[PDB]
C-alpha cells in the first residue's frame, strides 16, 4: 500500500509505502488493506493508525476526508494531524463541556459541544 | 536651495531607504516561513484533486461565481494589478459572472473596472500566512451569503508562484455537489450513497482549495515585495548618493557665503 | 618631517614619518591665516590651502640619496570627502590603509579593510603581472563573499551556485589569511609576530587562489604568517 | 447542524480543540496563528451596499 | 581646580556650559575688531577650548598622581553634533555623553543616546566588578537598537530575536533614574547582574522598578556581605559570583 | 513640573499624557507605511487614547471668541489632572472621536457626547 | 499667454499640457524610487501621456543637423495646436513613445511610426 | 452673507489636503474618507476663478452655499465651470429675489437661506 | 573613413546604456531590445583601450566596422581584446592594400566597404 497524508500546514506521508491504515469514515472503522477497494469516505474526529508492518502511530484528527484511489492509493487529507507522544498535557475539555452545552450564539455555542465530549474518548 | 530644504530631502530619502531596505529583509524572515506553506499547499493539491482527476469531474454546462485572491498590504510590484488583468481577460469570455473578492488591492483594482460584478468582499487579510480556519470561514460565507451551491461554474483565481523571482496569475474550477455525483468516473469508486458525501465534499474541497491558492499567492507575494524592496532600496540608495553630494555643496556655500557675508561687513 | 629628512639625506635610509593627525595641519595653518587678517577663503580655509600642502608633501619624496615615506592620519571633516581639507590632501597620497571595526570586530588583526584600502601601485607595471594578478583574484573573491552575505545569513549556506560555496569556503581561508601576529604586539599577545616578506606573500596566497590548500581547515590559516606556517599550525591541529 | 452551519465549519470547531488542548509548552508561534483570523466581510451592489461584519 | 591636581588630590571641574563661553569670547572679538571666522568666531575658537581642556589631567608618580577630570558641556540645535564648536569640542574631549530629546520624552531618562556616545578611556577607568557583571552591554543595547525598529513593522517573531526584545526592554528600563539618587558600585553591580543574566526577563515591564527597590533592600538585609566584599574590592570572585547567582534567584523566586 | 511642586499625583497623569503622545509621534511613520491594522492591540488602544487626549488640549479661549464662536472656557487645575487621568485609565475610550474637542473640563466632554445622539 | 490673444482654443491645450507635465512631475520621486507599478490607474495613464508629450515637445533644429543626424523642421503654431490637442484627447495611446521623439507634427509621428512597424 | 457661508470653508480645505496625502499611499475609501475627498475636490474647483474677472458678493454667496452645503458632489468634477456661469444666469431671472436682497442687507436671514436652500435643489436636475 | 563607419555610434551607445538601465528584470526578460543589450557590451568591450595603446586610424576603422555591422554579436566577450590583436595581424599580413588605402585615402569608396566587408565575414568564420 502506497499513502498521501496530507494537511494544510505540515504535510506527514507523501507517495511512501505504508502496509495498512485504520481510518475513521462516519459510522465504519476502515482498516485499509493493502489493495482495498475504491472508495470516498468522510473522516470523522479520531485516531488514524498508519501501520507499518510491526509498527503503528497514532494521529488524533481534525476531520477531512479519505479516498481509495482505482490504482489502490489511500489519500488521507486532514486538518490537524499530531503524534500522541506530545498531544496534551491542558485538560481543558471539561472547561468547554459544560460551558458550551450550558448555554442555550445558540446555534453554534451549543454545536461545539458534539465533538469535545466525544474528542477526549482515550 | 537652501541648507534646510537640502537637509530635509536627503533625510526623507535615507528614511524611505530604511523603510524598503527592512521590508527587504522583513520578505526574506517571512521567505523560509514561504515555502513551507507553499509545498505543504500544493502537496495537498496532489492529494485532493487526484480523486476528481480519477472521477473525470468536469463542469455541467446546465452565471459563474468568480473568487479573486490577493492581500490587503500593498508594495508588491505587480501581484495585485497582473492578476485583475487575468480576471479581465477571462470576464470577457463571460461578463456576467458574480465577483468574490479576498483582499483589498483586488479589490479595488477591479472595483475600478467592473463595479457592478463585486457582490461580496473579504477584509484584514495579507498579514500572516492563510489557515484552514479562513478559508472555511470565508467559506462558509460563501455558501451562505452568496448561495455558492447553486453556480454553474464556480472559479478560484490567485497567483501561482513559478518561481522565487517570477509569478503567474492561474485559475481553477470547484465543483459543487450536482457536479460531483455526475462525474463520468464517480461511479467507480464505491461511495456509500447513504451521506450526501458530494454535498460534504465539495464544502469541504471549497475551503480546502482556497486554502491552498491562498498559500500560493501568499508565497508569491512575499518574493515580489521582496523583489520590489529589493529594487527600491536600491534606488533610494543611489538617490542617496547623488543628494549626499548636493547636500555637502549646499553645506559648503552656506558656510561660504556666511563668511563673505561677514567679511564684507567689515570692508570698512 | 625635518628629522626624518636628514636620514634620507645624510644616512641615505629609507626614511618613515608619520603625520598624526594631519588635518589639524590645515586647522592651524587656517588659524594662522585668519589672525593674520587675510580673507578667509572657500569654507573658511586660508586662501594657501593648497601651497602650505605643497611645501610640506613636497618634500616627501624618493631622491638619489633615499626616500620618506610619510604614513598621515587623515581626519575628514562631516564625512565629506569633497571638503577643501581632505579633497587637498588626497591629490598628494599614493595609498589609503583603511583600519576598520568591521574588520576588528571578526577578530582579524591588523583590522585592514581588504577591499576598502587602495594604491595607485597596484599596477601590472610596478608591481608585476605576477603580484598584480593574485592581488585582483583576492579583491574578486573577497567581493563576491561580502555581496552574497544576505543570503549566507538568512537562506544558509546550503543554497548556493555549485561554484559559489567553493569561493566562499575559500574566502573564509582568505579572510582569515590576512590575519598576522605582529613582532610588537607580542609583550601583550604572547604570540610570535612574524615580518612576511612580499614573493611570500604572493606565492602562499596564489597557492590558495589555485586552490591547492582547500583541504586545509579554516583555524589554521588564522594567525599565522606565510604558507608554511599554516602547513605547520595544520598539522599541530591533528595532536 | 443544518437549517445552519456547514461541513467546513463544522470540522474547523473540532479542529482549534486539538490546538487548543496541545500542551502550551508546545503551543508554537505559527500554531497560533491558525487558531484565530482578523478577517472581515462587506457584501456590495452597483459603490459598496450593507455593514461590515467580522467572521 | 588646577591647586587640587597639583597636590596629589582630586577635583572634578563641570563647565556649564562652553556653548555660551564660545558666544562670550566671540563677543570681545566681533568688538575689539579681531579678524572673524566661521559663524563670526575667532579664528582660533578651536583653541580658546582645547587651551582649556587639555588642564584637566592624570599626572605621573613623579608629580603627585594628582588628577583634574573635566565635564564640560556643550547646547546643540536639533541635535546637530556637525555644527561648528559642537564638533571643535567633541574631537577634544575623550567621548560624548549624546543625550536625546527624543528618548528624554519616551521617559528613558538619562537619555543617553547610546549609539552615539562612548568613553575613548573606556573599560580603563570602570570598576572591574561592573567591568565584570557590565561587560557589552552597551554592543547589546546596540543591537537591541536595531531590532527594535526591526520588529516595528516584523510581526514575524523568531524566537531568537523576539526573546533578545526582551532582554532590551528590560535593561533599557533598569538603566532609567530618578535625579539626586546616585547609587552606590555595590548597589549597580548586583542590579546589572541579575539584568544580563536573564533573571529579569520573567519579570513584567511595569514592576522592574519596584524590583531594583525590593532587591536592594533584600540584599542590605540578608545578603549583605557580597555587597560589602564588593565594595572592598571593587571585583568578582568566582565564589563572589556564585553568591550573586544564588542571591539574585533566591530573590527572583521570592517575588 | 516636578512632583514635590506639584503632588505626586499630578506629576504622574502629566508624565503619561506626554509619554502617550510620544508613542503616537513615534507610531506615525508606521500608520503612514502599513495602516492602523498592523498596529498592537495595545498600540492600536494607545493611539486611540492619544486622538482624544490630543484634542482634549483644545481649549477655547474667551478673547478667540471672535475667532470661534464658541463662548470662552477656563478650567481649574485639580479638574483638569482628574480628567486626564480619567482619560488614560481608560474610563472614556467608548467616547466618541469629536467630543473631546474644543471643550472645558470633562464635564464638557461628557455633554458633546451625549448631544452626537440627536 | 493669453486666451484673448491665441485663442480660447489655443489657451486650453498648453494648459492641460502643463497640468500632465506637472502631474508627471509630481509623481517623478514616486516613480524613481518604487517605480509605475505602485500607481493608481488614473496616474499610470498621465504618465504615459506625458510621456508621450515631453519627447513631442522635442523638435529636429535645422541648425543643429551635425548633432542630429536628421533632416531640421518647421512645425506651423496652428499645426502645434492641433497636434497636442488630438494627444491630448487619447487619439495616440497605442503608437510607441519614440515614434514622437525629435519629429516635425502629428502626421510625422504616423509617418515614422510605420518605420517602425517594419 | 459671506460669512455665514463660508465658516470653516478654509479649516476644511485644510482637512482635504490632509485626507489627500493619506490617499497618496492610496488604499481602501471609507464613509468618511471617501465623502470629503469628493466635496474638497469641487470646492477647491469652484475657487478656481478666471483673471479680469471679479465677481459681486451675491454672485459669491449662492456658488459657496452650493459648494459648501453639499449639491455639487455628484456633479462631475470637470463641469463645474459650466455650473459657476449656468448657475447665475439661473438665478438671475428667477431668483432675482434674493440676489438684490443679499446685495442689500449684506446679512441673512434663517427665511433668505431657506430660499437659497430651495433654488439650488431646483436646479439640481439640470 | 572613421564617420563613415562609425554610423550613430555615438548615438547608440547612450541609447544602449540607457536600454541597459531598465533591464533591472529579470522576471521580465525582453527578446526584442535583448539584442542591442548584446551589441552595446560588444562594442563597450571594442572601445576599452589599453594605456599607451594609441592605435592607427587604419588599425581603428576595420575594428569599428566589425562592430557597429555586427560582425560581432556571436564572438564571446571575453575573447573580443584577442579578436582586436587577432583580427589586425590577419590584415596586416593579408590585406595590407586595404590598410594602405585607408590611410592614403582617407575615404572608404564602395569597391574598398565591400573588400573590408569580405575581409571581415572571411576572419570571423576562423576565430
Amino acid at each position: 500500500l502506497k499513502l498521501q497524508f496530507a494537511l494544510p500546514h505540515e504535510t506527514l506521508y507523501s507517495g511512501s509505502e505504508v502496509t495498512q491504515v485504520n481510518l475513521p469514515a462516519k459510522s465504519g472503522r476502515i482498516g485499509v488493506l493493502a489493495n482495498h477497494v475504491p472508495t470516498v469516505e468522510q473522516l470523522l474526529p479520531g485516531v488514524v493508525e498508519v501501520m507499518e508492518g510491526s509498527n503503528s502511530k497514532k494521529f488524533f484528527i481534525s476531520g477531512g476526508f479519505a479516498t481509495v484511489q482505482p490504482d489502490s492509493q489511500l489519500c488521507v487529507t486532514a486538518i490537524e494531524a499530531f503524534p500522541l507522544e506530545s498531544f496534551s498535557q491542558e485538560n481543558i475539555k471539561n472547561l468547554l463541556a459544560e460551558a458550551k452545552k450550558n448555554v442555550s450564539e445558540a446555534a453554534e455555542a451549543a454545536i461545539q459541544v458534539e465533538v469535545l465530549e466525544n474528542l477526549q474518548s482515550v | 536651495a537652501t541648507l534646510k530644504e537640502v537637509e530635509m530631502r536627503l533625510k526623507s530619502i535615507k528614511n524611505i531607504e530604511k523603510i524598503t531596505k527592512t521590508m527587504k529583509i522583513v520578505a526574506s524572515t517571512r521567505l523560509s516561513k514561504a515555502e513551507k506553506a507553499k509545498i505543504s499547499a500544493k502537496k495537498m493539491d496532489e492529494a485532493e484533486q487526484l480523486f476528481y482527476k480519477n472521477a473525470e469531474t468536469k463542469n455541467l454546462d446546465v452565471k459563474e461565481l468568480i473568487v479573486a485572491i490577493t492581500s490587503d498590504k500593498g508594495l508588491c510590484g505587480s501581484i495585485h494589478s497582473q492578476l485583475a488583468k487575468a480576471v479581465r481577460r477571462h470576464l470577457n469570455d463571460q461578463p456576467n459572472a458574480d465577483i468574490v473578492t479576498i483582499g483589498d488591492k483586488i479589490k479595488m483594482q477591479l472595483l475600478r473596472t467592473h463595479p457592478n460584478n463585486i457582490k461580496l468582499s473579504i477584509n484584514g487579510i495579507g498579514k500572516d500566512a492563510p489557515t484552514f480556519q479562513e478559508s472555511a470561514l470565508i467559506a462558509d460565507k460563501l455558501l451562505s451569503v452568496m448561495k455558492a451551491g447553486t453556480y454553474p461554474k464556480i472559479s478560484i483565481f490567485y497567483n501561482d508562484p513559478v518561481s522565487s523571482l517570477s509569478f503567474e496569475p492561474s485559475e481553477k474550477p470547484i465543483f459543487n455537489a450536482k457536479t460531483i455525483e455526475q462525474s463520468p468516473s464517480f461511479g467507480k469508486f464505491e461511495i456509500d450513497t447513504d451521506a450526501n458525501v458530494p454535498r460534504d465534499l465539495f464544502e469541504y474541497t471549497l475551503a480546502n482549495q482556497m486554502l491552498t491558492a491562498m498559500a500560493q499567492g501568499y508565497a508569491a507575494e512575499i518574493s515580489a515585495r521582496r523583489n520590489a524592496m529589493d529594487n527600491a532600496s536600491k534606488n533610494a540608495g543611489d538617490m542617496i548618493n547623488r543628494y549626499s553630494i548636493l547636500y555637502n555643496r549646499t553645506r559648503q556655500a552656506v558656510i561660504t557665503n556666511e563668511l563673505v557675508d561677514i567679511i564684507t561687513g567689515a570692508s570698512s | 618631517l625635518t628629522i626624518a629628512e636628514y636620514f634620507r639625506d645624510e644616512e641615505g635610509q629609507d626614511v618613515l614619518l608619520f603625520i598624526d593627525n594631519i588635518f589639524r595641519f590645515t586647522q592651524a595653518g587656517s588659524e594662522v591665516s585668519a589672525l593674520l587678517g587675510r580673507i578667509p577663503s572657500a569654507v573658511g580655509y586660508q586662501p594657501t590651502l593648497a601651497t602650505d600642502m605643497g611645501l610640506l608633501q613636497e618634500r616627501i619624496t624618493t631622491t638619489k640619496k633615499g626616500s620618506v615615506t610619510s604614513v598621515q592620519a587623515v581626519y575628514v571633516p562631516a564625512d565629506d570627502l569633497t571638503d577643501p581639507a581632505p579633497a587637498t590632501t588626497f591629490a598628494h597620497l599614493d595609498a589609503t590603509t583603511v583600519l576598520s571595526r568591521g574588520i576588528s570586530e571578526l577578530g582579524i588583526y591588523p583590522a585592514v579593510d581588504p577591499l576598502d584600502s587602495k594604491s595607485r601601485l597596484l599596477d601590472a607595471a610596478v608591481v608585476g603581472q605576477e603580484h598584480y594578478d593574485v592581488a585582483s583574484k583576492v579583491q574578486e573573491t573577497l567581493q563576491t563573499y561580502k555581496s552574497l552575505q544576505d543570503i549566507i545569513a538568512i537562506l544558509g549556506m546550503d543554497e548556493l551556485s555549485e561554484q559559489d560555496k567553493l569561493t566562499v569556503e575559500r574566502a573564509r581561508k582568505i579572510q582569515r589569511f590576512l590575519s598576522q601576529p605582529f613582532a610588537v604586539a607580542e609583550v601583550f599577545t604572547g604570540i610570535p609576530g612574524k615580518l612576511v616578506r612580499l614573493k611570500d606573500t604572493v606565492a602562499s596566497f596564489k597557492a590558495v587562489l589555485e586552490g591547492k590548500y582547500d583541504n586545509i581547515p579554516e583555524h589554521a590559516f588564522y594567525m599565522v604568517g606565510g604558507i608554511e606556517d599554516v602547513v605547520a599550525k595544520a598539522e599541530k591541529l591533528a595532536a | 447542524r443544518k437549517a445552519g452551519i456547514s461541513y467546513a465549519a463544522y470540522l474547523n470547531v473540532a479542529a482549534q480543540a486539538i490546538r487548543s488542548s496541545l500542551k502550551t509548552e508546545l503551543q508554537t508561534a505559527s500554531v497560533l496563528n491558525r487558531s484565530q483570523t482578523d478577517a472581515f466581510y462587506t457584501q456590495y451592489k452597483n459603490a459598496s451596499e450593507p455593514t461590515p461584519i467580522t467572521k | 581646580g588646577e591647586w587640587f591636581r597639583d597636590n596629589g588630590k582630586h577635583a572634578l571641574i563641570v563647565y556649564d556650559d562652553l556653548s555660551k563661553q564660545a558666544v562670550a569670547y566671540r563677543q570681545l572679538s566681533l568688538l575689539l575688531r579681531r579678524p572673524p571666522g566661521r559663524e563670526a568666531y575667532p579664528g582660533d575658537v578651536f583653541y580658546l577650548h582645547s587651551r582649556l581642556l587639555e588642564r584637566a589631567a592624570k599626572l605621573s608618580e613623579k608629580e603627585g598622581s594628582g588628577s583634574l577630570t573635566a565635564l564640560p558641556v556643550i547646547e546643540t540645535q536639533g541635535g546637530d553634533v556637525s555644527a561648528y564648536i559642537p564638533t571643535n569640542v567633541i574631537s577634544i574631549t575623550d567621548g560624548q555623553i549624546f543625550l536625546e530629546a527624543e528618548l528624554f520624552y519616551k521617559g528613558i531618562r538619562p537619555a543617553i543616546n547610546v549609539g552615539l556616545s562612548v568613553s575613548r578611556v573606556g573599560s580603563a577607568a570602570q570598576v572591574k566588578a561592573l567591568k565584570q557583571v557590565a561587560g557589552s552591554l552597551k554592543l547589546f543595547l546596540a543591537q537591541y537598537r536595531e531590532v527594535a525598529a526591526f520588529a516595528q513593522f516584523g510581526s514575524d517573531l523568531d524566537a531568537s530575536t523576539k526573546q533578545t526584545l526582551v532582554r532590551g526592554e528590560r535593561l533599557t528600563q533598569l538603566l532609567k533614574q530618578n535625579q539626586y539618587s546616585p547609587l552606590a558600585t555595590e548597589e549597580q553591580v548586583p542590579l546589572i547582574y541579575a539584568g544580563v543574566n536573564g533573571h529579569l526577563d520573567g519579570i513584567e515591564l511595569s514592576r522592574i522598578g519596584e524590583f531594583e527597590s525590593s532587591f536592594l533592600s533584600y540584599l542590605k538585609s540578608n545578603h549583605n556581605e557580597l555587597l560589602t566584599e564588593i565594595r572592598e574590592k571593587g571585583e568578582l570572585s568566582k565564589e563572589l559570583l556564585a553568591s550573586l547567582k544564588s542571591a539574585t534567584e533566591s530573590f527572583v523566586a521570592t517575588f
